């Protein structure tokens, strides 16, 4: 495999004052994310002659 | 059954103080009051300095610092203030509909005329003070004949700045 990814979440808002009929009632929201890591190779092996 | 106040008047009066006419848009914003003293019906208010405050006082509103809006009458608020908007109480501020008001002027007002604010009290009138201490809300109108004294309606937006007068 070659990557190595994954997923989060948030969200956000705020509450406030209202009062005698009006039109301004806050709102919230959400969100998402991902990330990302990496996979190398690498490796080591042994040789001898003939006449060892 | 109580009679006292009564006058046997011809029909029925128009509206009240700050008694707002029916149509489908309106901005009504939710204040804050702050002047420690209430706040009537059908008033103008000022930006507070909570961040969502308002003030009564109107003495320093200019070009760079609009007035905020009209309070609106909401008939719900504390039986402790006669007709006010009592300290620390939603305000319901309107600046977009049609909402009837008091005039304060000698020769009173027609169909369609500039409206002009008397900063000194707050006031609304026809034309110009005369010595900077007023100013015109250049996005308003008036929409009823009215002598000294009256109730008139009058159509509003305040998105539009002021223009001061000299």
């Amino acid at each position: 495999i070659k990557t190595v990814d994954y997923y989060s979440m948030d969200g956000v808002g705020k509450a406030e004052w209202i009062a005698d009929r009006a039109s301004d009632i806050p709102v919230v929201g959400l969100a998402m994310e991902k990330a990302t890591t990496t996979v190398h190779l690498a490796g080591i092996g042994y040789d001898y002659g003939l006449e060892e | 059954m109580a009679p006292y106040n009564e006058t046997y008047a011809s029909d029925y009066a128009f509206a009240y103080e700050g008694m707002v006419s029916d149509i489908a848009p309106a901005d009504i914003i939710s204040r804050t009051v702050e002047t420690s003293a209430g706040i009537g019906f059908g008033k103008i208010v000022a930006q507070g300095t909570s961040d969502r405050g308002c003030k009564a006082d109107v003495s320093a509103v200019s070009p760079t610092a609009p007035p905020l809006g009209i309070t609106v009458r909401s008939q719900a608020t504390e039986n402790l203030t006669l007709d006010k908007y009592p300290r620390y109480d939603g305000a319901a501020i309107m600046r977009k509909g049609v909402i009837w008001v008091l005039v304060t002027d000698a020769g009173g007002v027609v169909a369609g005329d500039p409206v002009w604010l008397k900063k000194s009290d707050g006031t609304f009138s026809n034309a110009d003070v005369g010595s900077s201490g007023g100013l015109r809300l250049a996005g308003c109108r008036w929409d009823t004949s009215a002598a000294n004294g009256a109730l008139a309606r009058m159509r509003v937006d305040f998105d539009v700045p002021p223009v001061a007068g000299a």
